[PDB]
């Protein structure tokens, strides 16, 4: 009897990896990461090629639905707050915010 | 030019350092060393005006990097001086961007003693050499199409930012370029050319036809609100109306057109042909009307046999229905693009000249 928020994310981390959903967000993330400033991190996600980058971009993208959904049903309310806890903290990792701000967009859809 | 970029506004000299470096002289009487650092700064100051409003710029970085070094720092005395308490004797006078038809009424050339008034037309110039760069890039080049997305995007901010404050200590009407409506159908325009970047960026990478459909069909939004803005009460040069028409027409064509590739890889061989009659009508409007402002030559015949060679194959194997436009999937959106907010400082490396006072 899994909670009703866990079975949601394995819907959705399923479609990143399985169907087109995924393949849009990969080519949406590529293309924010291409136009922002030059990083370490951006220069070497851009200097890949395309198959490795597309399975990061979505072990990135599932690392962050699994850390912005860990929750134990009341964080499932107002989840805009896990947005306000978690984006400061990624300030210096620009990349993991892009990845970040895209992974709550996709998680927020289901839970809201 | 198929893209639209803002010529900068015209300001006369002003002697910016006589009224602080009077203000500091009365502040600290006794103070050789204070009055001798923060008067060297005003005279910085004066001069940094001069190098970045006073005179026409080269499209460089360089330029425009002096241009939000003079923003940044006009934005960081305002508090430091009783600009507030209009105690500094300082009159702004400059020139509409948009020096068009009769020259009647007599706002061509506004005067005001206001740092706010500095501050719009300031912002608006950074706003303007941003979309003039981008406008200068090579599209058929990777980096160009980087530095295109972001200046166009900066510009948006920027103009957005103009059309959100420049009302506020403002005191009578501005000239119409820094008007909210010129600077807000300015910000839409910039967002629409940005959103186009990145389509031709996804085109010139040969990404999946999905995403282009999506990102032009986001370009056409863009395009078609900044022509529903621009035709209600045209302030803007006579060629922004023909080619907002032309970009709005020629993004929804770009969309229908990648939708019909993928509509074809999906065996749906209808919908590929009525997907291909729709870009070919809206491209037949464009040539008819815009014929002055953008060249749809080449996208015109890739429809026209695409659409020929899908006709063949349909009446000859496939037997597939055309389905009506009304039956068809809406095409989804793509937004890769926000109008990049305004947050002193916006210059590179940025040291206040008054950081010590």
């Amino acid at each position: 009897h899994h909670h009703h928020h866990h079975h949601m994310l394995e819907t959705l981390i399923n479609k990143i990896y399985t169907g087109p959903l995924g393949e849009e967000l990969v080519q949406t993330l590529y293309l924010r990461i291409w136009a922002m400033e030059e990083t370490p991190e951006s220069l070497k996600i851009l200097q890949m090629r395309e198959d490795i980058r597309d399975q990061v971009l979505k072990m990135k993208t599932e690392r962050w639905l699994r850390t912005l959904i860990r929750g134990e049903k009341t964080k499932l309310k107002d989840f805009q707050k896990r947005y306000e806890e978690v984006h400061p903290y990624l300030m210096k990792e620009k990349v993991e915010q892009v990845i970040m701000e895209e992974a709550w967009s996709l998680a927020a859809h289901i839970v809201q | 030019a198929t893209f639209i970029s803002v010529q900068l506004k015209k300001t006369s000299e002003v002697d910016l350092a006589k009224p602080l470096v009077k203000f500091i002289q009365q502040t600290y009487p006794s103070g050789g060393e204070e009055q001798a650092q923060y008067c060297r700064a005003a005279e910085e100051l004066s001069k940094l005006r001069r190098a970045a409003v006073g005179r026409p710029l080269d499209k460089h970085e360089g330029a425009l990097e002096t241009l939000l070094r003079y923003y940044d720092q006009i934005c960081s005395i305002e508090p430091k001086f009783p600009f507030s308490e209009n105690q500094i004797c300082l009159t702004f006078t400059w020139k509409d961007a948009f020096d068009k038809g009769s020259l009647f009424g007599g706002s061509v050339k506004l005067a005001l003693a206001s740092l706010g008034y500095e501050k719009s037309c300031v912002l608006f110039n950074c706003a303007a050499l941003a979309s003039q760069i981008a406008a200068e890039q090579n599209l058929d080049n990777d980096e160009g199409l980087k530095i295109a997305a972001k200046h166009y995007q900066f510009a948006s901010g920027a103009f957005l930012h103009i059309k959100e404050t420049v009302l506020s200590a403002l005191s009578r009407e501005p000239t119409v370029d820094i008007s909210p409506d010129t600077v807000g159908t300015l910000s839409l325009i910039m967002l629409a050319q940005a959103q186009e970047v990145f389509f031709l960026k996804a085109t010139r990478d040969k990404m999946k036809d999905a995403i282009i459909a999506k990102l032009a069909n986001q370009a056409a939004d863009y395009f078609g609100d900044a022509f529903k803005q621009c035709q209600y009460k045209d302030t803007l040069p006579k060629e922004v109306f023909p080619v907002l028409a032309a970009k709005h027409c020629i993004m929804q064509a770009n969309a229908e057109y990648h939708q019909s590739i993928l509509a074809k890889q999906q065996k749906k061989f209808g919908e590929e042909i009525a997907r291909l009659q729709h870009a070919a009508e809206l491209i037949k409007t464009v040539a008819s009307r815009y014929d002055e402002y953008v060249n749809v030559k080449d996208f015109s015949d890739k429809i026209n046999r695409a659409l020929a060679a899908a006709k063949k194959d349909n009446d000859f194997i496939y037997h597939d229905r055309v389905p009506d436009l009304k039956d068809l999937d809406p095409i989804g959106k793509a937004t890769l693009v926000k109008s990049t907010p305004v947050n002193v400082p916006i210059s590179q490396k940025f040291t206040d000249l008054f950081e010590k006072m």
